[PDB]
């Protein structure tokens, strides 16, 4: 079940990418209509909108690499560690 | 004058009563809460007293014909000058910050022009609205055992 | 108003009504038709309360000893969004304690 | 969890309905100056709301982290060799 | 002594994961003891309700008797047994000396605890010497018979959780009712009539994991109709 | 021969603590003190030994056991004198119960406790091989009596021991009681059940 769970997190994922990249074709039109007196507006915006959203893409770059994580990746066993030790003094008297 | 002006006040009272708990919150510092909870459970308190300020542009032609002060009966000796301040309303410094509208308002502007100037600040609000029709069209886009009881039953024998 | 006046006028009552439309500076024409009858009275000076009721003034004026002379001549005649707007200035208090708080 | 699908999908409706909004951001007299610093702290404020679920959903991406003994032999023929060749 | 309880269920394989996750959560993993728990009417002819219980746990050679059951292990009766549910038919009724046996006796919003006393015992002899009989001798015959295993992890507070399947022997042959699944079990056997604020803060352990608990399978307890000894 | 028990009808609390001082050259060690109940558990059923017995008895903790007609068990409120392994298969309670909290509040309907006495801080001796503790008992009647214990650790001494018992006994100058030394089952393998024989058959139970 780390198969559904990723899953959903990566059909989430895919989720962000028609968000952050409507955040491109949202500042393209703004240049078009564009060279007006006032075309400042979505300049405010626009600009608030791509320099916002375009942070957006980067918590795009955050979730593939949990996804190549599943590519990457009391309460002591110390007890074997009375192994090492124990190596250890049949080493000393070896 | 107004018989349902006052149901316009009582809405005012609902709107009012946003105050009530926001204040009452701020002085339930300093000792740090919810940020989230109260920062939104603030915001939309404070909605609505827009959408109340919204219910009265539609009654806006008794603010305008105004209904006004009619309205003051009680005869307070003199101490109601403090509620003449209180009935006087008028504009604080919010004034002081409405001219900082004023320079805000900058230019612009008329003295500036008589119509053809303004008649393009219509046809300017105007274009910024079919760059909205573009907008929304780009934007679709994307867009089995048995319950445990017979069995303690079964704990009492029950099949 | 104006307190030069009362300072020298001696008020009292239907002579403090002037002292009014003279103090604030705010009568013009429709209030200066009783400036007709005291410019008449300047320019001069060189039952039927069942035919009376104004009741807009009769279930109002009520006792009045004369604006009758005006009531004669009352014979011959013919902001809550201000309160809301130093309550728009409850709201930029609450704009800016909201917009300091954002810091 | 279901229910941070139920939620972050409302979420996800909520960067639906963050972009909804916002861009939303509009064209009386007291009112309509209201309204304009009402959807800079609202717009904005939904706007850090579904920049909260950026963060809320950019690091609850990360919670989604989560013998030679030869018996007693190599056992007592040491455990002997080790305090009688320690004391003797 | 009054002590509250509830109990859940999921399937056989996803009990692979709950089995080192009760390893993962609770601290410790699940360890094996079985149990055999046992009935009897009073003798059901007398007439002049709480049926009589009885228990044991018992040699390992004894339950699966087929090659000391296939080589030794721990957790490794996991996996093995079904349909396949008779290690023994029962032999019969079993049991002229007793071994040792034990029993109790529980009697009935959030929760359900019952009052709960307790005894124990040692061996038996005489003219109806037996295990059976001075068990119908003491007045109470056989109404039936019911077993099982455990694998139960230890945690704070005492608290212990034993994953368990059971079995039922007869006159018509023995099958094991443990069949779609695995089962688990808790408990907190309380000084008789304990402090109710100690019975306020039992159920918010419990509710920590009941609401933890929920969600892999949810946390809920079974009904009282079926909650009565009463037969 | 590890073990024997007896009562006395006839007796005063003022009669026991005599003994001591011609005992008191065979007693070196005075040990703890225990103390006792014994009831009669009458079922209330209709017609059909029809008499259930009870006691209890505690030096260093305490168990139970029953006998009626010749069949019999024995039992314990105590998780020590019960392997912790009962406790192991989980099938141990933890939460133990007075068997005559058992019977006589749960069981009230049909047996119901039909007799109550006993006698309280009891203490120890020790006599060479068969050590011996000594109690009295009181009923509604007033003062009931008095009773005491013996337990040898050779068997083949048990002749000379019952032998040596009432020659100590018979400087009692006082008047009789008496006692059983039977065995219940003919295997007689408890030193721990068969004074309880002599105790309730001596009672005369
Ligand atoms: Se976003
Ligand atoms: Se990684
Ligand atoms: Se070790
Ligand atoms: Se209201
Ligand atoms: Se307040
Ligand atoms: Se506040
Ligand atoms: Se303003
Ligand atoms: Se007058
Ligand atoms: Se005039
Ligand atoms: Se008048
Ligand atoms: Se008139
Ligand atoms: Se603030
Ligand atoms: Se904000
Ligand atoms: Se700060
Ligand atoms: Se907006
Ligand atoms: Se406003
Ligand atoms: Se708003
Ligand atoms: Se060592
Ligand atoms: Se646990
Ligand atoms: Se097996
Ligand atoms: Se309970
Ligand atoms: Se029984
Ligand atoms: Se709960
Ligand atoms: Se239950």
């Amino acid at each position: 079940y780390i198969q559904e769970r990723l899953k959903s997190l990566n059909d989430i994922e895919t989720q962000l990418c028609s968000m952050l990249q409507e955040a491109s074709q949202v500042t393209f039109i703004f240049g078009e209509l564009k060279r007006g007196n006032e075309s400042v507006k979505p300049q405010f915006e626009n600009h608030v909108k791509q320099f916002y959203e375009r942070l957006d893409k980067s918590t795009t770059q955050l979730r593939k690499e949990i996804q190549l994580l599943d590519e990457n990746v009391q309460d002591t066993e110390k007890m074997e560690e009375q192994l090492d030790l124990l190596s250890a003094i049949l080493d000393p008297s070896k | 004058p107004g018989q349902a002006l006052d149901a316009v006040r009582m809405r005012l009272a609902q709107l009012t009563h946003s105050l009530r708990r926001i204040r009452d919150e701020m002085s339930k510092a300093e000792l740090p809460q919810w940020y989230t909870l109260q920062s939104q459970l603030n915001v939309t308190l404070s909605q609505l007293v827009s959408v109340t300020s919204t219910l009265q542009h539609f009654q806006e032609t008794l603010d305008s014909t105004v209904v006004y002060p009619l309205p003051k009966f009680p005869t307070t000796s003199h101490e109601s000058l403090v509620t003449t301040l209180l009935r006087k309303k008028n504009i604080p410094e919010v004034d002081e910050w409405m001219k900082y509208v004023r320079e805000t308002s900058g230019v612009t502007t008329a003295l500036l022009k008589d119509e053809e100037i303004e008649k393009l600040l219509q046809q300017d609000r105007e274009i910024t609205n079919w760059a909205r029709t573009t907008f929304r069209n780009e934007y679709g886009k994307h867009d089995p055992f048995n319950v445990d009881d017979v069995l303690k039953f079964t704990f009492t024998g029950e099949k | 108003p104006e307190w030069i006046q009362v300072f020298g006028l001696r008020t009292e009552n239907v002579l403090d009504y002037f002292a009014e439309s003279p103090f604030f500076d705010k009568t013009s024409n429709n209030q200066v038709i009783k400036m007709q009858r005291q410019f008449s009275q300047l320019n001069d000076p060189n039952e039927e309360e069942f035919a009376y009721v104004d009741p807009a003034r009769r279930q109002i004026l009520f006792k009045y000893p004369m604006y009758m002379q005006l009531e004669e001549e009352l014979m011959k005649l013919d902001i809550f969004k201000i309160v809301q707007s130093r309550l728009m200035s409850t709201s930029y208090h609450l704009n800016s304690t909201l917009e300091s708080l954002y810091d | 969890q279901a229910l941070y699908e139920k939620l972050e999908q409302t979420r996800t409706i909520l960067s639906v309905k963050l972009a909804e909004l916002i861009n939303m951001t509009t064209i009386s007299e007291l009112a309509v100056a209201t309204t304009s610093v009402m959807m800079v702290n609202n717009q904005t404020m939904q706007l850090i709301k579904n920049v909260q679920d950026l963060l809320i959903l950019t690091r609850s991406i990360k919670e989604k982290w989560l013998f030679d003994e030869k018996q007693i032999e190599e056992l007592l023929d040491n455990c002997i060799e080790t305090f009688v060749a320690e004391k003797t | 002594v009054q002590q509250l309880s509830l109990f859940g269920s999921i399937g056989d394989d996803g009990y692979d994961l709950l089995i080192s996750t009760l390893t993962t959560i609770s601290g410790n993993p699940p360890l094996l003891y079985n149990s055999l728990c046992t009935v009897w009417k009073p003798n059901p002819s007398y007439d002049v309700p709480n049926r009589i219980k009885l228990s044991k746990e018992v040699p390992f050679s004894y339950l699966i008797d087929e090659t000391m059951m296939d080589k030794p292990l721990n957790f490794r009766i996991l996996k093995s047994f079904t349909n396949d549910k008779i290690p023994l038919n029962y032999a019969m009724t079993r049991n002229e000396s007793c071994s040792p046996w034990s029993l109790q006796i529980s009697d009935i919003r959030s929760v359900s605890m019952q009052t709960i006393a307790e005894t124990i015992i040692l061996s038996s002899a005489g003219k109806n010497s037996s295990v059976s009989s001075l068990m119908n001798g003491l007045g109470y015959v056989f109404e039936f018979q019911y077993l099982t295993i455990g694998v139960k992890f230890f945690m704070k507070h005492g608290l212990i959780l034993e994953l368990q399947k059971i079995w039922q022997i007869e006159e018509a042959g023995n099958s094991q009712i443990t069949s779609g699944g695995f089962l688990l079990k808790a408990y907190i056997n309380v000084s008789r009539g304990t402090d109710i604020d100690r019975i306020n803060y039992t159920e918010t352990a419990l509710m920590n994991l009941k609401k933890e608990l929920q969600g892999y399978i949810e946390l809920s307890v079974p009904d009282r109709q079926s909650m009565d000894s009463r037969v | 021969g590890k073990s024997a028990v007896i009562f006395v009808e006839r007796a005063t609390p003022a009669t026991l603590t005599e003994l001591k001082d011609a005992l008191s050259n065979s007693i070196l060690s005075v040990r703890d003190p225990w103390s006792i109940d014994f009831r009669t558990y009458r079922c209330s059923i209709k017609n059909l030994s029809k008499l259930m017995y009870s006691i209890t008895f505690h030096h260093h903790g305490r168990q139970t056991v029953l006998i009626k007609d010749n069949s019999a068990m024995v039992t314990t409120a105590a998780a020590a004198d019960i392997p912790p392994a009962l406790v192991f298969n989980g099938s141990s309670t933890g939460v133990p119960e007075s068997i005559d909290t058992i019977l006589s509040s749960k069981l009230s309907n049909i047996w119901m406790q039909r007799q109550l006495i006993k006698g309280d801080a009891g203490e120890t001796l020790i006599l060479d091989g068969l050590t011996v503790r000594l109690v009295n008992l009181f009923s509604s009647t007033g003062f009931k009596g008095l009773l005491i214990e013996l337990q040898a650790d050779e068997a083949g001494e048990f002749e000379t021991k019952i032998a040596g018992i009432e020659g100590h006994l018979a400087e009692i100058r006082a008047k009789e009681y008496k006692t059983s030394s039977d065995s219940l089952g003919p295997d007689t393998s408890n030193e721990i059940c068969d004074l309880a024989y002599q105790y309730v058959r001596a009672l005369e139970l």
